[PDB]
């Protein structure tokens, strides 16, 4: 039931002494990787051609009386691709497609032939190549890959065999996403949203002390730090980035917390359970030291534009003078 | 509720750090000696040939319920007319050694520092406890408020006075913010050991960690247990509050926009985030001992009675 200190949940309650800095630089600075890290003309375009493709071959597969239509019930688009949250350099979108009859690793290969065949037929002279996984499968252009999702009907999963079908595990997966991306669609689709999830994605990626964060929960986190405040109205990208900091550093993902409510489950889990308590501890004091590293300025370094700066976060830095010391471990055992 | 173990932890600190009965009743007589005698000298002075000193009124720890086992430290305003002068602070600082007489046969030192405005009074207990008088007047504010654009020749410094009137202004605050809010005055407390124990959180002691406290655990939706509610103060320092580019401390007893913490350098500011940063992990993973101090474990507001010789008017 413990909220941890969230400053823009009482604003009113710490009048500013001084007007609020200049943050030009950092607000600039957002954008800037923003752009470095958003798809260019070229990506947008092959993920769109090869998604649009392979849609509606399974689309047509859906109402075309054969194997597949006794076998597939419906497809939907989910992931960075659908929310917008893709990467420059990534360029895979993800279809979850759900089978009336039991997933089976033969009925996925087959599958996965079966739509891959449909668009070498309409189209021989590109080159495509088509692998299946533990998940489903996915089909790669030169430019562009389109993962499949497999999962099945809710009926179906009470009724699983280990030995033949698909893990559990994947196909409960399968099924999340698909509420993940109606989640975002209905809640999360806003412009400074999408850029704080891309950011967030990069700043895990460039200190190792966020690896334990999930997808899933960036998303959240994201959607938390812009949305969820009294007045209801979007922070700034700037604000917004900071308070990610922030919320991190006074323990929103620790003990005792009731974190971020999982919206897409029941009935109240907190999503950052799914961590452990020695990652939660890693979580808060790397976000914690980076917190102290923007009060000092540091925003060019913890961005991604001036190289390496994983250290920042283990090794003791000065700031103009100001002896900053990383926070440690703190959880035993 | 909650965080029952900090809970115990929390208050089982206090305990060790809430003065023994032996020093309440010092204080108590003390505190309760000085009044009676300053309010016979404003009798006596209204009867020169006939008010002069407006009243007598508690500030600092004695004031807010904020003493602990080794405090020898005890305050009190003395309200004037007029600006006070030195002629004034030496007329008072005579008779008092006088009036004294009236209400107790304990021996007081009476010490009088014109470059304090104040006249300081020392028992003979041991160790001795030392109750300081400091003189001032609202006209002092006024005048430094006009100045905005818009006597005697041995007023005492404004300074100092100035300084008085604000100790003033923060005790009928606290008592009207702080005092009524379940845990605060608690946590305070056990803060204020961990400020002095721990020179990192020194910086903080008084009037900073009085306004913080207030407003971490103020802010919070419901009331608090004294382990979640001094969670909710170290996790308002983690979240960078007093980091330089922060919104600082709003000083609610100024009329300028005054930061309680703007007298922090940049390095301090550091070593207090980083402290409570990993205080606030220690208690989350079940150490809050550590930051306490202590090993793991196997009408809290009043300390002393409001005044009967002087009294004032006293959370919804
Ligand atoms: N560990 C996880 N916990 C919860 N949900 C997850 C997790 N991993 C993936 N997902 C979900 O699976 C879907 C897609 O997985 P994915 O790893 O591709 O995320 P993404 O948003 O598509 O990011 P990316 O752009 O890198 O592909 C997402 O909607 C996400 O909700
Ligand atoms: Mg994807």
């Amino acid at each position: 039931s413990h909220i941890p200190f969230d400053f823009y949940l009482c604003e009113m309650a710490f009048p500013r002494v001084k007007p609020a800095p200049d943050e030009t630089s950092f607000s600039e600075a957002l954008l800037k990787r923003n752009q470095d890290l958003a798809p260019n003309s070229a990506e947008q375009a092959s993920i769109l051609s090869l998604v649009t493709k392979i849609n509606n071959v399974i689309d047509n597969l859906i109402v075309a009386p054969g194997t597949f239509e006794v076998q597939i019930e419906e497809v939907r688009q989910v992931g960075s691709y659908k929310k917008g949250t893709m990467t420059t350099g990534h360029n895979v979108a993800d279809l979850v497609v759900i089978l009336k009859i039991l997933p089976t690793l033969e009925a996925v290969a087959a599958l996965g032939n079966k739509v891959v065949e449909s668009l070498r037929a309409q189209d021989p002279s590109e080159v495509l190549t088509m692998l299946t996984n533990e998940t489903g499968f996915e089909i790669s252009s030169s430019d562009a890959t389109v993962k499949i999702l497999i999962t099945t009907v809710p009926p179906n999963l009470r009724k699983l065999d280990p030995e033949l079908h698909l893990d559990i595990k994947v196909l409960q997966s399968a099924l999340a996403a698909i509420r993940h991306a109606r989640w975002f669609e209905e809640n999360a689709s806003q412009s400074t949203v999408k850029v704080l999830i891309r950011l967030l994605k990069d700043l895990r990626i460039r200190f190792p002390g966020f690896e334990p964060l999930t997808p899933w929960i960036l998303d959240l986190l994201g959607h938390y730090a812009v949305m969820n405040n009294p007045t209801r109205q979007p922070l700034a990208l700037n604000v917004a980035y900071r308070r990610c900091l922030q919320i991190l550093a006074a323990g929103l993902f620790l003990p005792g917390s009731v974190g971020i409510t999982d919206p897409c489950e029941s009935g109240n889990f907190r999503v950052h359970t799914v961590m452990t308590l020695e990652q939660q501890d890693m979580v808060c004091y790397t976000a914690q030291t980076l917190v102290r590293i923007l009060s000092h300025g540091g925003f060019r370094k913890i961005l991604g534009q001036e190289g390496d700066a994983s250290y920042l976060a283990s090794e003791i830095s000065t700031w103009d003078g100001v002896i900053v010391t990383p926070s440690e471990k703190a959880y035993e055992k | 509720r909650i965080f029952v173990n900090d809970d115990r932890h929390v208050m089982a600190k206090h305990s060790s750090v809430y003065p023994t009965q032996e020093e309440l009743e010092a204080v108590q007589n003390m505190v309760s000696h000085t009044e009676r005698a300053l309010k016979a000298v404003s009798d006596w002075i209204d009867e020169q040939e006939k008010r002069t000193l407006r009243g007598v009124m508690r500030v600092g720890l004695v004031a807010k319920g904020l003493l602990l086992k080794g405090d020898l430290d005890l305050e009190l305003v003395l309200l004037c007319k007029e600006k006070p002068t030195t002629a004034l602070l030496d007329k008072v600082a005579d008779n008092l050694a006088i009036q004294l007489t009236t209400v107790t046969e304990d021996k007081y030192e009476i010490l009088q520092s014109v470059d304090d405005a104040a006249i300081v009074i020392k028992n003979t207990k041991e160790p001795p406890l030392s109750l300081t008088i400091h003189l001032t007047s609202p006209v002092v504010r006024e005048e430094m408020e006009k100045v905005a654009g818009e006597d005697p020749p041995d007023v005492l410094d404004r300074q100092k006075c100035l300084a008085a009137l604000a100790s003033l202004r923060h005790a009928k605050w606290f008592q009207a913010r702080a005092n009524g809010l379940k845990s605060c005055v608690i946590v305070i407390r056990v803060l204020r050991d961990l400020c002095t124990r721990v020179p990192t959180w020194g910086p903080l002691r008084g009037w900073p960690l009085e306004l913080l406290c207030e407003k971490s655990i103020g802010t919070a939706n419901r009331p608090m247990g004294a382990g979640e509610a001094l969670r909710r103060v170290l996790e308002c320092l983690a979240s960078g509050i007093v980091m330089p580019d922060g919104s600082g401390i709003y000083d609610p007893c100024e009329k300028e926009a005054t930061d309680a913490i703007g007298h922090l350098d940049r390095q301090q500011r550091e070593d207090i985030t980083q402290s409570a940063q990993h205080a606030l992990r220690l208690a989350a993973f079940g150490q809050l001992h550590k930051v306490l101090g202590m090993d793991p474990l196997p009408d809290y507001t009043v300390q002393i009675p409001p005044s009967t010789t002087y009294a004032i008017t006293p959370r919804p």
